[PDB]
């Protein structure tokens, strides 16, 4: 790991830039929202009588 | 037609960015020990 790559610095740099091309891939798919979802499923049953 | 153009085009290519950027002194090294293996 270290050995490899303290002799070829372009191979780590490529690998960095692709990370941050897809964290900002992430970024811009990605929803905002003040708290993430807690909120739980209901179902409601209204009858006449 | 692309096979065509490119059989005479690529060492052009390779000799013209050769040319126009240096090797880093960096990249030469690696360049060497890389040849040394695969000869
Ligand atoms: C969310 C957790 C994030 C963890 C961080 C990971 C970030 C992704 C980085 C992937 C890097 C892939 C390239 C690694 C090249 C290593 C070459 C080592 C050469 C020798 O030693 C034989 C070499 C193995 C080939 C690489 C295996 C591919 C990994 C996927
Ligand atoms: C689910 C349960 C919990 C799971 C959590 C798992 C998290 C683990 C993430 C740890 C990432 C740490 C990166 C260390 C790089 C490799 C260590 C080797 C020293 C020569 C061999 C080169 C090695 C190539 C491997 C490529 C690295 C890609 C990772
Ligand atoms: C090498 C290091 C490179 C680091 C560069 C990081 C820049 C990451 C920006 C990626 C990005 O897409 O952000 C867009 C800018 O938004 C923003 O408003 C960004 C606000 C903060 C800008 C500066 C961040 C600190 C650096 C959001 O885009 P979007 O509008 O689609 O996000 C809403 C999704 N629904």
């Amino acid at each position: 790991m270290a050995k490899f790559f303290i002799d070829r610095p372009i191979f780590a740099w490529v690998i960095s830039i692709f990370i941050i091309a897809a964290g900002i891939f992430g970024i811009k798919s990605l929803p905002v929202s003040q708290y993430p979802s807690v909120a739980a499923p209901t179902i409601t049953l209204h009858a006449i009588y | 037609i692309g096979t065509l153009l490119s059989v005479f085009l690529v060492p052009l290519f390779y000799v013209v960015v050769r040319k126009f950027f240096k090797e880093t002194a960096h990249e030469h090294e690696m360049a060497v020990r890389h040849a040394s293996k695969a000869g």
